[PDB]
């Protein structure tokens, strides 16, 4: 059961940036970043396929967020630029076991992931 | 070997799934949240009936999906 641990969350002003890290006991075929605001469902934000490093993003973060991997350090990263109030959420990373697969159209849906981390809090203030 | 990654193939009434290395997958697989069993010789999905796998009987829909789990 893969262990995941997120860090790098914080409070920042709109327009600012954060960089989240996700340490994993192992990578599956894909590593994803999800977020969950209060009262909403989890939403997938970005995903990377660990063989080759192809990246997928939800439309609202394209050009702002970047997902990357360092396989040496078993870590995946979310660079979050140009932050907005609507980016406030608990951010959690996920992956899946060896015989788990996702097609391109589902790689940001929560039901293709098996293992979840704890969450790192991101809060984007206006003033 | 043709590039054909992370997707299904529907061919001659049979169902195959290709991983990231462009190879047909075999045995038990969870694909987009659904469970399949690809036969070890043909790579074809167990589909449209009852099949015994390792001493347990399961039902697979026509699309290859194992009924619940």
């Amino acid at each position: 059961e893969v262990q995941l641990v997120e860090s790098g969350g914080g409070s920042v002003q709109a327009g600012g940036s954060l960089r989240l890290s996700c340490a994993a006991s192992a990578f599956g075929n894909y590593m994803g970043w999800f977020r969950q605001a209060p009262g909403k469902e989890r939403e997938g934000v970005a995903a990377i396929r660990t063989g080759g490093g192809s990246t997928y993003y939800t439309d609202s973060v394209k050009g702002r967020f970047t997902i990357s991997q360092d396989k040496a350090k078993n870590t995946v990263y979310l660079q979050m630029n140009s932050l907005k109030p609507e980016d406030t959420a608990m951010y959690v990373c996920a992956t899946a076991g060896d015989r788990w697969h996702a097609t391109d159209a589902f790689i940001l849906r929560d039901f293709v992931y098996e293992y979840w981390g704890q969450g790192t809090q991101v809060t984007v203030s206006s003033a | 070997a043709i590039r054909y990654q992370n997707r299904f193939l529907h061919l001659l009434g049979k169902i195959y799934y290709f991983g990231n290395n462009s190879k047909a997958v075999t045995g038990w697989q969870t694909i987009n949240g659904k469970v399949y069993y690809f036969m070890p010789d043909t790579a074809m999905a167990a589909a449209g009936g009852l099949f015994e796998i390792d001493g347990v009987i399961y039902f697979f829909g026509v699309d290859g999906v194992k009924a619940m789990g």
